[PDB]
């Protein structure tokens, strides 16, 4: 009740956390090629301002 | 090892090359012939040190440790034949070869001469043991326990490559433990703390702590056929000796932060003993015992200053024979009752009177009967940590009191009446059941005659 | 930009808590702007007031945690003994994480919010103290 | 058809030779321009509309991946005008150089460029041809090298293994499982490249061999994960051990040879006192094995081979140079005293 | 990577359409032709890692030859030296 | 590093050479001995000690390749050491001539327990 | 036929054999009506190799040499025992339809490979279209259930992609349920009291299911009578020989046609069935269960271990 | 000069959201060849005044591949419309 619970709390959170965050990466990418390519120009505009990329 | 790995690799093109059922009697026959060659060229003298040949062997000079590594392969083949003989011959021979391959990396290991060959051999295991858990095991929930058998040892061991190459490019070269004469001291910083941290934490993955040890009653609970690689998993846990190699030098003076490793392994020591008096599994029963007085040795090392290296040399092999023998008791009484749950075993001691002697002397090695190899080292752990302070005898002494109940808690379970059942479990302890049950105490009390070889530098 | 971080480690040093978190909320105010860009382009077409994205308020979360990210330092770095210490700067990790615990309610999310956010905070001033470099060169 | 099927296949490697053999920015323009024109009919052959609805997504991506490169090329024409393949003399150009070039070596941005292409192609025969597009732009980066902004190149690499370690937890399509982890090794050999561009190709060679063996072992019958249940007791039990011999090596365990570059990757990376960055990558590479375990648990444990249909007939595939491939892919970790001397 | 087949076997793939002053088929030079012939002479045996720290000078006037940058900056401010004093005289010069 | 596009130059004539009967040349092809057995094991031989011509020339492959591979490998460390010594020999300020002192000057920390 | 890329570039087999001697032909037949009365007879003089109807051991009648191995390895649902058709059983009666439809493509693939082998016509008893005539009586007489109908019907949409259909496809002269009297007069002791729910449903399925294949531009030869009886023999021999070339080919659908230009209908119509492992390669079963077609992992999955007698019959050393 | 600043904004008709989106998919491929001639001219500015005389082949050989790349992707959109009749880039079935 402590040894297989409150030691089963912290490390099986890690697998559930990654499986939560592996679910937000594929299921939001179901086609819609209009929505792909507007995000690639977001990548090419954020690279100008943000950092040492022009200096 | 001039030619020790050399004869045993030739044993491998002999399994599938051989005939039919002759493969068991042939494999055991060759195997004991190497055991004399182990004894002969070793055990030499002896005064600092025996650098063996070259860059691949330092001859295990300070701690011999290697005789115990070679009993087990001509000891488990007679054990694994209990329930294995149901498959194809080519599939059964593969199960023979992978266990023999397990010994060859561990033959080069424990001597290893170096540190960059150490880690590749420190990680050369876990490949054959994992396959044994996957195929030809027991019932389900194997595969998660195979994943818990990974993802801890590999999780902690990867900063060693972060540590060691950081030493190799900084001060000299770690090929030679004996070219470690010049060692700079290590002061308290915020960078050097992590340098000691990665140097130590990977060794706590194998010999367990009160933390991070949930995987250990999975491989021993969900286990192969009848304690087959479980006996090898005993040497796999005690074989984390390399802290003796490393932290003897290479930041010795950081003891200001030794305390949370002293304390956590001490209240967790007294706790995990009592965490199994209400356990309902036999193979889990010895498993939590194998945590407690294996966690005894850790405070013998981080506390330096010998009269602590004396007993800690002997306490590695203490349960290493004992818990291997207890698993041989637990591998038996399962081919006859096909469930490992201890409560169903009421009404013993009358059908099997011959092995009833073997229950007595085995559990008499936990009470441990002070002229043995067990209470000869635990008195030196007393002799060390009482010089630390006067409080340390309290929590360590109750460990000698809880396992007094916890061992006889198993013995009394054999004595009951009328047994209610069991038109099966007829077999009155055949030759394989008791000859394999021997050869454990038979060298153990033999080593208690002149226990001079079981001693470190020290 | 790297002018913001150049204005961070030089002047305040725990003191000047009026302008400490005024330089520290700007990174937290800019951090939600990046995830707001993908929340309209990766998440589907929103209501007729784009940006009208799925949950919204991502900047409304990010600018608040970045505000208290410097505030909990310059209070505690002022009142305890006046250095910036790993024990001192640890305190900003816990309560700053619990805005993400207060919003999107707790017991499974906010319970780990004080947990992970504190340890990664204390390494930062530990990182500048021992002379560590992430992107070095010979 | 069968005459020109070699001829189309011949000109692909003819493209990447010209990429390697030139001192001129306009020939390396032409180089993987004609490659992008030579890949299209390989996608088509059976004329299925899904293959057409995959190549055109592949098309207009790599069209921009061409056409953005030339915009960098005219800048150092206006800036000192020399056309030797060297430093670009403008950080505004070197920015435009790399993050256009990284499309064809698809990084953590340009997400669905890899899986949406490789899934949906009926030609699972190969489709090992997407190792050539991993080979050609690496043969430019060895020469772009001593003028990069040094932060952009490492940022794409840390993100590279971060998304690739996450993508196959949500997968059954073993093409997409092999479409992912192709981002993984393309983060490492970029992350070396500021520190000793030699031994980058050591990561490149090992990745070719361990991907060449993977699809040739996939050209038995399997295209779906549960289709890899029905071959041990149906097709051949000998394939069941050999597929376990590679999926565990490519995870990178030290007794096999898949670990061998990652052994050497730190000896180069430290000694230049970057410590926090290799630790974050090696701990991420732990997740690279939980693709393979949880996949190897299906084929090597006899997970219900149903659908009674017995193959009493023999097999005649074209296992061309196959059995000699997993002999340097397992037992070569002792056999590299100096791979960084013949290659470097 | 750069295998350089054309170094051993002595033909040029191109190697001519490379710099500003190589071939010039009827000996017709370029505008900044005189600075290529100097800037190459500076760093030839140099291994390019000290060239950005040793030569450093013949690259500059060459780069400013290609743009005439500060010349355009110097010439534009003449329209502020004079030509704010338009009604304040100073025709300078009278024709022709 | 000059005279490019060479497998191994004609400057590599001062090599011992890295001759035969080393365990590596034994090992290169020792796996090839295991390799041809797998070629039987794929196509249902079922012999596993099959026809000798398929059992051989895996051996002939690796052994000639491995000896022809090791010739530049010892050359490459040699030319790596050939460049290093002169730069060591030059720049005496970049290679300090340190003075050795015995264990009578060192007063280390000192930390006992 | 096509034998690798290297033999295809010298001498192709695209149009060198089919000098109107291909003539892909079949019949359908009914129960005990067109087995061997006229279907076996049309071999002379036109040179048409006959193939049989069905059987469990058709995969056992190949791979050598050659003798049929028993039904324990070739596990089906026991021909001449499924006439009891136990609609409540273990079972499964659809496992018979697993193996019977499996050899159906193998009879269909061995025929068309022989055209590019020699160039003779091949008659067929019951082609890939005839199994759906069983399905109507399989569905109405309740010895099938749902989630078994859609399994092979998915596969029948899958397994046919490159196949050129036959040409003068004959519906044989079938009586008006006089096969209800042929079912007892011709012996057949296991063909028993299964009623008109099986008999009329297949008889309804000839104009309800075979009619779309009858409406092919490849013209059909329809008869419905007692038998041929030397009146439809020459009418399906002489008047089929004049109706196989001239007034026969409208869209023509089958000739190893205009993609015989070293193209799809010449090389990839022979390389799809030669060494027939690719034809039962998409014939591996459904996703998880399908409730009938199941063999377990080790019981009865260990049935392959008894059939694991050396895994190759005999092949000796040195060659 | 200002003749380089415009045309340089004219290169930013390769706006990617108007390069693959929205439907009437020919309007997408429209600006792709429209991204050409923003590079044919911009190169031909600097090649021409700075009298190079050798890189005149470079903008000519640019337009050779510029139509040839544009020739390929136009063919595939017919193969899109071969089974459909309209382009309509909101067509999506094959997902990632
Ligand atoms: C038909 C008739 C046939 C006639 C037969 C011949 C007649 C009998 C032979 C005469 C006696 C020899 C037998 C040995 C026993 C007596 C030894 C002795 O006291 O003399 C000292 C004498 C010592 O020699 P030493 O010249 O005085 O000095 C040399 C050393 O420096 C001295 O110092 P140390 O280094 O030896 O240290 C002392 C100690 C230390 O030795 C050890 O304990 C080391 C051994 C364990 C090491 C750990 C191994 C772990 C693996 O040695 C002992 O253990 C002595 C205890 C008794 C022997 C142990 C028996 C083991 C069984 O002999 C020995 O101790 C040698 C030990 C060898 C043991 C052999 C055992 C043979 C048993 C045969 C089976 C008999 C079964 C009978 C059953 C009957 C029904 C119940
Ligand atoms: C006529 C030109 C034919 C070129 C064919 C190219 C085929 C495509 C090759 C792609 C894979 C490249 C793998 C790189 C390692 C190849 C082995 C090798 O080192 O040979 C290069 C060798 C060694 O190169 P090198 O020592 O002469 O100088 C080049 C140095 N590198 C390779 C680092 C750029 O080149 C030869 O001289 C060929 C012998
Ligand atoms: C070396 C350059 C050769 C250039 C040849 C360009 C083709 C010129 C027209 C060739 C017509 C030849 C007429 C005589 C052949 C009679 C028909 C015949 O037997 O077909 C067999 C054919 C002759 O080809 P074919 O052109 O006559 O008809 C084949 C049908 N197509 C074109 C659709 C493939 O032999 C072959 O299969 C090999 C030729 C393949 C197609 C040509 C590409 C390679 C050209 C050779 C290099
Ligand atoms: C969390 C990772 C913590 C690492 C912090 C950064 C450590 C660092 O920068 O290196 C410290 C130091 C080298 O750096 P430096 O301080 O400059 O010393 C002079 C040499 N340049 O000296 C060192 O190299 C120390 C090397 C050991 C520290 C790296 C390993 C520490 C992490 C191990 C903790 C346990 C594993 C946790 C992760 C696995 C579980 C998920
Ligand atoms: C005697 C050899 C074994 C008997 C003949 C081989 C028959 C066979 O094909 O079995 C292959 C078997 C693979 O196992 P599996 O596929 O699961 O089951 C099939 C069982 N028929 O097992 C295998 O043989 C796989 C091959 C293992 C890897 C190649 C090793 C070749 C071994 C023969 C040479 C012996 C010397 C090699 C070892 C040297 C060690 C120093």
């Amino acid at each position: 009740l402590l040894d297989l619970i409150w030691l089963e709390a912290i490390l099986p959170k890690t697998i559930s956390l990654a499986q939560m965050k592996a679910s937000t990466l594929v299921t939001n990418q179901k086609g819609l090629i209009k929505l792909y390519f507007l995000s690639f120009l977001i990548t090419i505009l954020i690279s100008m301002i943000l950092f040492n990329f022009h200096e | 090892m001039l030619k020790y790995i050399i004869p045993t690799i030739m044993l491998m093109p002999l399994t599938w090359l051989s005939k039919n059922n002759m493969i068991w009697v042939n494999s055991t026959a060759h195997s004991l012939l190497i055991s004399f060659t182990s004894l002969l060229l070793m055990n030499q003298f002896g005064d600092n040190s025996l650098n063996f040949s070259l860059l691949f062997f330092s001859d295990s000079l300070s701690t011999p440790l290697l005789i115990l590594t070679m009993w087990l392969l001509p000891l488990m083949l007679m054990a694994s034949q209990h329930h294995l003989s149901k498959e194809n011959l080519t599939r059964k021979k593969l199960f023979i070869t992978m266990l023999i391959s397990l010994q060859l990396f561990l033959i080069m290991t424990f001597t290893a001469m170096e540190l960059i060959l150490f880690y590749i051999l420190f990680e050369a295991t876990l490949v054959p043991t994992l396959i044994i858990i996957t195929r030809w095991g027991n019932q389900t929930e194997r595969l998660n326990a195979g994943l818990y058998f990974l993802f801890y040892t590999l999780a902690g061991s990867l900063p060693l490559l972060v540590a060691l190459i950081y030493i190799q490019n900084t001060v000299g070269s770690l090929n030679f433990l004996m070219l470690q004469y010049w060692v700079q001291p290590v002061h308290n910083s915020w960078s050097n703390v992590f340098m000691w941290l990665a140097c130590m934490m990977a060794f706590m993955v194998k010999m367990p702590l009160y933390g991070l040890h949930l995987w250990l009653p999975k491989a021993h609970v969900e286990a192969p056929i009848a304690g087959s690689m479980v006996l090898a998993a005993v040497l796999l846990k005690l074989g984390g000796y390399g802290m003796l190699r490393i932290t003897l030098i290479l930041n010795p003076m950081t003891d200001f932060m030794a305390y949370p490793f002293i304390m956590l392994s001490l209240w967790g020591m007294i706790m995990t003993s009592s965490i199994c008096l209400r356990q309902t599994d036999l193979k889990s029963l010895i498993a939590y015992s194998s945590v407690s007085h294996m966690a005894l040795v850790i405070v013998a090392i981080l506390i330096q200053t010998p009269w602590s290296y004396m007993g800690a040399t002997a306490l590695m092999i203490a349960h290493g024979l004992t818990s291997s023998m207890l698993f041989c008791l637990a591998n038996s009484n399962y081919e006859r009752i096909h469930s490992r749950t201890m409560i169903l075993a009421r009404g013993l001691q009358t059908l099997l009177p011959l092995m009833a002697t073997w229950w007595l002397l085995a559990s008499l090695t936990n009470l441990a009967l002070p002229p043995t190899i067990n209470l000869i080292g635990e008195l030196f752990v007393v002799m060390s940590t009482f010089s630390w302070s006067n409080i340390t005898i309290i929590l360590m002494g109750v460990n000698m009191v809880i396992t007094a109940l916890y061992s006889l808690y198993m013995l009394i379970m054999t004595q009951r009446g009328k047994y209610t059942y069991h038109i099966n479990n007829i077999s009155p302890s055949f030759t394989r059941e008791n000859a394999l049950m021997s050869l454990h105490i038979l060298p153990l009390l033999l080593l208690t005659l002149n226990p001079k070889i079981i001693l470190g530098p020290l | 930009a790297k002018t913001v971080l150049r204005q961070y480690w030089d002047i305040p040093e725990g003191t000047e808590c009026h302008r400490k978190t005024y330089a520290t909320t700007s990174i937290g105010g800019a951090a939600g702007l990046v995830v707001s860009a993908y929340s309209v382009a990766l998440k589907t077409p929103t209501s007729f007031l784009e940006g009208v994205a799925r949950t919204g308020r991502y900047t409304f979360t990010a600018a608040a945690i970045g505000a208290i990210f410097g505030l909990t330092s310059c209070i505690s770095a002022q009142v305890r003994e006046k250095p910036d210490d790993p024990l001192n700067y640890l305190i900003g990790g816990c309560a700053g994480g619990l805005i993400l615990g207060a919003r999107t309610r707790s017991y499974g999310i906010g319970a780990a919010a004080c947990a992970y956010m504190g340890l990664t905070a204390a390494l930062v001033k530990m990182g500048q103290l021992e002379g560590w470099q992430v992107f070095a060169e010979p | 058809n069968p005459i020109i099927f070699i001829i189309i296949l011949l000109t692909i490697m003819l493209g990447t030779i010209i990429v390697m053999i030139s001192s001129h920015w306009l020939l390396v323009w032409i180089g993987f321009e004609m490659n992008m024109l030579a890949i299209i009919p390989i996608m088509m052959k059976n004329h299925n509309p899904r293959a057409t609805e995959a190549s055109t997504k592949y098309f207009l991506t790599q069209s921009t991946a061409s056409m953005l490169l030339m915009m960098a090329v005219i800048i150092n024409l206006m800036f000192s005008g020399q056309w030797t393949v060297m430093k670009l003399f403008n950080p505004m150009a070197s920015m435009l150089m790399t993050m256009a070039l990284a499309m064809k070596l698809g990084m953590a941005p340009f997400h669905f460029w890899v899986p949406e292409v490789t899934q949906g192609i009926p030609l699972s025969s190969g489709l090992i041809l997407l190792t050539w597009q991993k080979l050609a732009p690496m043969s430019v980066l060895y020469q772009i090298f001593p003028s990069i902004n040094l932060n952009l190149i490492l940022t794409l690499s840390v993100l590279s293994i971060l998304i690739g370690g996450w993508g196959g937890l949500n997968q059954t399509q073993l093409r997409k499982i092999m479409a992912y982890s192709s981002i993984a090794h393309m983060g490492w050999m970029t992350a070396v490249l500021p520190y000793n561009p030699t031994m980058t190709l050591l990561n490149l060679i090992i990745y070719i061999i361990m991907t060449s063996t993977m699809f040739t072992m996939f050209m038995a019958n399997s295209t779906t994960t549960t289709l890899s249940l029905s071959h041990t007791w149906n097709k051949t039990p000998i394939m069941t051990v050999l597929i376990l011999a590679t999926l565990l090596s490519m995870g990178g365990l030290p007794p096999l040879s898949g670990f061998m570059p990652k052994w050497m990757i730190i000896q180069e990376m430290t000694k230049n006192n970057s410590i926090i960055l290799p630790t974050f990558m090696a701990i991420t590479a732990l997740l690279n094995l939980y693709f393979y375990m949880r996949l190897t648990y299906s084929t090597t444990l006899t997970m219900f081979p149903s659908t009674n249909n017995m193959k009493m007939k023999w097999q005649f595939p074209l296992m061309k140079k196959m059995t000699f491939l997993p002999t340097m892919v397992v037992l070569s970790t002792m056999m590299l005293p100096l791979t960084p001397m013949l290659s470097v | 990577p750069f295998f350089d087949v054309q170094k051993r076997l002595g033909v040029d793939l191109d190697r001519w359409m490379t710099i500003q002053s190589a071939e010039q088929p009827h000996k017709i030079p370029s505008r900044c032709h005189a600075f290529e012939k100097e800037w190459i002479e500076c760093a030839h045996g140099i291994g390019s890692i000290r060239a950005e720290k040793e030569c450093k000078i013949e690259f500059e006037d060459f780069r400013e030859c290609l743009l005439r940058q500060k010349t355009m900056k110097r010439l534009h401010a003449i329209r502020r030296q004079r030509e704010k004093l338009i009604k304040e005289g100073k025709y300078t010069p009278p024709p022709h | 590093g000059r005279a490019t596009f060479q497998f191994l130059p004609d400057e590599a004539r001062s090599l011992p050479p890295p001759k035969l009967t080393d365990p590596r040349l034994a090992f290169v092809g020792f796996l090839g001995y295991c390799s041809g057995l797998i070629d039987n094991a794929i196509r249902r031989r079922p012999v596993l000690l099959a026809g000798l011509h398929r059992q051989l020339l895996y051996i002939t492959s690796f052994v000639f390749v491995g000896y022809y591979l090791l010739k530049r490998q010892d050359y490459m460390y040699a030319v790596r050491d050939h460049d290093m010594f002169s730069y060591i020999k030059s720049h005496p300020e970049d290679f300090p001539e340190k003075d050795k002192k015995t264990y009578g000057e060192v007063f280390e920390e000192f930390h006992p327990v | 036929l096509q034998y690798g890329p290297l033999a295809y570039i010298l001498g192709e087999k695209a149009t060198k054999k089919m000098t109107e001697k291909s003539k892909l032909i079949t019949v359908d037949g009914n129960i005990c009506s067109g087995k061997s009365k006229l279907a076996k007879e049309i071999a002379e003089k036109l040179g048409l190799k006959h193939f049989p109807e069905a059987g469990i051991h058709y995969v056992d009648s190949t791979t050598g040499d050659g003798k049929p191995l028993p039904v324990q390895f070739s596990g089906n649902c026991s021909l001449e025992k499924f006439y009891d058709d136990p609609k409540s059983n273990d079972g499964n009666s659809y496992r018979l339809q697993a193996w019977l439809y499996a050899s159906r493509l193998l009879q269909y693939a061995d025929a068309l490979e022989h055209l590019l082998s020699t160039g003779q016509g091949v008659v067929l008893e019951r082609s890939i279209y005839s199994d759906f005539v069983f399905l109507e009586a399989m569905y109405r007489q309740g010895f099938i259930r749902k989630q078994c109908v859609d399994h092979y019907n998915q596969v029948k949409k899958v397994t046919i992609c490159e196949y050129l259909p036959p040409h003068v496809v004959v519906y044989v002269d079938v009586p008006v349920p006089e096969v209800q009297s042929r079912i007892q007069k011709k012996g057949n002791p296991h063909e028993m009291k299964i009623t008109s729910a099986y008999l009329q449903d297949i008889e309804n399925a000839y104009k309800g299911t075979f009619l779309p294949e009858m409406s092919e531009k490849c013209e059909v030869l329809q008869y419905s009578a007692w038998e041929a009886q030397d009146a439809e023999k020459v009418v399906e021999d002489i008047e089929y020989l004049k109706y196989d070339k001239g007034p026969w080919l409208d869209q023509n659908d089958r000739n190893l046609h205009k993609l015989r230009m070293l193209v799809q209908d010449k090389l990839e119509v022979l390389n799809y069935t030669s060494i027939p492992v690719f034809l039962p390669e998409v014939t591996v079963g459904a996703h998880q269960s399908d409730q009938v077609f199941q063999e377990f992992t080790e019981l009865p999955g260990r049935k392959y271990r008894a059939g694991y007698n050396e895994d190759v019959g005999d092949k000796w050393i040195w060659l | 000069s200002m003749v380089y600043m415009n045309i340089m904004m004219a290169f930013t008709v390769s706006l990617v959201g108007l390069l693959m989106y929205r439907s009437h998919l020919m309007s997408s491929l429209l600006c792709l060849e429209g991204m050409m001639l923003s590079l044919f001219v911009m190169a031909a500015l600097t090649i021409l005044n700075s009298h190079f005389t050798l890189a005149s082949m470079m903008p000519i050989i640019l337009l050779v591949f510029a139509a040839c790349e544009a020739a390929l992707g136009l063919s595939l959109l017919v193969m899109v419309s071969n089974t459909y009749g309209t382009d309509y880039v909101q067509n999506l079935n094959l997902l990632q």
